[PDB]
C-alpha cells in the first residue's frame, strides 16, 4: 500500500523543476489578452433580452 | 482491453446524460 | 459515397489578409450570439445543442480511432475515408440530439430547427477553420462564456436569488448599488466563518483569483529539442505540457462517474438522497471540515484519483501516449538532437506519463477552489477561456508580425 505513491510524487516533482515556468512579461500576455474578450462579448447579450420582455407585456421601454 | 471497453461504456452515458 | 454528398467550404483561392479574417470572425462571432437568443417555434434558444454534440462525437470518434476499432492513417487517403466520416458522425449526432434533447421532456418542427440550428453552426465553424486563424467549437466556448461572466458579474442581478443580495426581502440591489451603501459603515466581510449564502461581488475577486493562477499553470511545458531530418541545424520545439489532454476528457469522466452513480441508485428502488450521495457529492459548506468531517475526506481524494486515473487512460487511446507521437513525428521526419529514432519512445516517454496524471491530480484540486471557493465561474472551465484567449492573441501577434 502507498509504496507507488512515494515514487509518483518523486517523478512527477521532476516535471515542475524541468518545465519552463513563465515571467512577467507572458504573465503580462495572458494579463492583458484577458481583456480582450471581455470587450467584445457583452454588447449582443444585452441587446438579446431587451427585445422580448416589452413585447409580451409592457414593463421597461424597448 | 476491459478498462478500455469501460471508458467507452462510460463516455457513451455522457451523449445519454446531455438532455 | 456518403462524404461526397455533404458539403465543404472551399479553400479560399489564394491566402487572405488578417483584416479580412479578423472581419470573417465579427460576422460569425454576431452570429452566433444572433443565434443565441431567438427563442424556437414551440406555441429554447436556436443556440439550445451548441457545438458540444459535435464535440462529444468528435469525442467518440477519436476514442474509436484511438482504440483501433477504426484504423488512423497519417497518409492523406485513409484521413480523407476519415474527415468527412467525422463530419458525418457531427452531422448523424446533431440528428440524435434533436431526438434526445426532446424525448426527456409541436416536436418534429422543434427537431427540425435544432437541426438546423447544429447544422449552421457546423459550417459556421468550418468557415473559421479556413478564413480565420482558429476554428469555432473552441470559440463558442469562449463566447458564451465570458458574457456569462461579466452578466453575472457586473450586469444589475444582485436583486433575487443566491447571486448578491443579503437582504430578507426586495429593497434596492445591484452589483455597483451595494458598493455605494456598503462603504458608509460596515463592509461586514472578514476573515471568518461568516452568516453563510450572501453575496457574489466578493466571490468575484476569488473568480479573478483562480483565473489569475490558471495563466500560472496555462505557461508551464516541457521542450524536447526537436531538429527535422534533412535540413543542417533548424532547431523546432515539441511541448508537453503541463496540463495535457487538455484535461477536457477528464472532467467529462468526473461527470459520467457521477451520472452512473446516481441513476443505479434509482434503478434499485425498481427490483437515497441520503446515504449513498452523502460520502460521493461535495457538502457544498463553505468551510474545511465543517459540522460533518466523513463527508470532506471521502469526496476530494477519489474525485482527484478518478480524474487521474482517467487521465493516464485516455493517453493509451486518442493517440497521445509515448508509441504514437514518435509515429507522429516520424511521419513528418523529425527527430531527437543526438538519438536513434526508437530511443525517442523511451526520451519523451519519461515525460509523457507524468504529465498526464499530474494534470488530472491538479485538476481535481483546481475543481476543489472552484467549489471550496464557491467561485462565479463555479467551475473547471475558467481555464478554458485562458487557454482559448491565449490561442488568439498569438495569432494577433502573428498577423502583426
Amino acid at each position: 500500500f502507498v509504496e507507488p505513491s512515494r515514487q509518483f510524487v518523486k517523478d512527477s516533482i521532476r516535471l515542475v523543476k524541468r518545465c519552463t515556468k513563465p515571467d512577467r512579461k507572458e504573465f503580462q500576455k495572458i494579463a492583458m489578452a484577458t481583456a480582450i474578450g471581455f470587450a467584445i462579448m457583452g454588447f449582443i447579450g444585452f441587446f438579446v433580452k431587451l427585445i422580448h420582455i416589452p413585447i409580451n407585456n409592457i414593463i421597461v421601454g424597448g | 482491453r476491459l478498462l478500455l471497453l469501460l471508458v467507452v461504456s462510460n463516455l457513451l452515458l455522457c451523449q445519454g446524460v446531455v438532455s | 459515397p456518403f462524404c461526397v454528398i455533404l458539403p465543404e467550404i472551399q479553400k479560399p483561392e489564394r491566402k487572405i489578409q488578417f483584416k479580412e479574417k479578423v472581419l470573417w470572425t465579427a460576422i460569425t462571432l454576431f452570429i452566433f450570439l444572433v443565434c443565441c437568443q431567438i427563442p424556437l417555434f414551440g406555441i429554447g434558444t436556436l443556440m439550445e445543442l451548441g457545438i458540444s454534440p459535435i464535440v462529444t462525437s468528435g469525442l467518440i470518434m477519436q476514442l474509436l480511432a484511438g482504440a483501433k476499432i477504426i484504423e488512423v492513417g497519417d497518409t492523406p487517403k485513409d484521413r480523407a475515408l476519415f474527415n468527412g466520416a467525422q463530419k458525418l458522425f457531427g452531422m448523424i449526432i446533431t440528428i440524435g440530439q434533436s431526438i434526445v434533447y426532446v424525448m426527456t421532456g409541436i416536436c418534429l418542427l422543434i427537431t427540425i430547427q435544432l437541426f438546423v440550428a447544429g447544422l449552421i453552426v457546423l459550417l459556421l465553424d468550418e468557415l473559421l477553420q479556413k478564413g480565420y486563424g482558429l476554428g469555432s467549437g473552441i470559440s463558442l466556448f469562449i463566447a458564451t462564456n465570458i458574457c456569462e461572466t461579466i452578466v453575472w458579474k457586473a450586469f444589475s442581478p444582485t436583486t433575487v436569488n443566491t447571486g448578491r443580495g443579503m437582504e430578507f426581502e426586495g429593497a434596492i440591489i445591484a452589483l455597483f448599488h451595494l458598493l455605494a451603501t456598503r462603504t458608509d459603515k460596515v463592509r461586514a466581510l472578514r476573515e471568518a466563518f461568516y452568516r453563510q449564502n450572501l453575496p457574489n461581488l466578493m466571490n468575484l475577486i476569488a473568480t479573478i483569483f483562480v483565473f489569475a493562477v490558471v495563466i500560472y499553470f496555462q505557461g508551464f511545458r516541457v521542450d524536447l529539442p526537436i531538429k527535422s531530418a534533412r535540413y543542417r541545424g533548424q532547431y523546432n520545439t515539441y511541448p508537453i505540457k503541463l496540463f495535457y489532454t487538455s484535461n477536457i476528457p477528464i472532467i467529462l469522466q468526473s461527470a459520467l462517474v457521477s451520472n452512473l452513480y446516481v441513476i443505479s441508485q434509482m434503478l434499485s428502488a425498481r427490483f437515497p438522497v441520503g446515504g449513498l450521495c452523502h460520502y460521493l457529492s461535495p457538502p457544498e459548506s463553505f468551510g474545511s471540515v465543517l459540522e460533518d468531517p466523513v463527508h470532506a475526506v471521502v469526496y476530494i481524494v477519489f474525485m482527484l484519483g478518478s480524474c487521474a486515473f482517467f487521465s493516464k487512460t485516455w493517453i493509451e487511446v486518442s493517440g497521445s501516449s509515448a508509441k504514437d507521437v514518435a509515429k507522429q513525428l516520424k511521419e513528418q521526419q523529425m527527430v531527437m538532437r543526438g538519438h536513434r529514432e526508437t530511443s525517442m519512445v523511451h526520451e519523451l516517454n519519461r515525460y509523457i506519463p507524468t504529465a498526464a496524471a499530474f494534470g488530472g491530480l491538479c485538476i481535481g484540486a483546481l475543481s476543489v477552489l472552484a467549489d471550496f471557493l464557491g467561485a462565479i465561474g463555479s467551475g473547471t472551465g475558467i481555464l478554458l477561456a485562458v487557454t482559448i484567449i491565449y490561442q488568439y492573441f498569438e495569432i494577433f501577434v502573428k498577423e502583426q508580425s
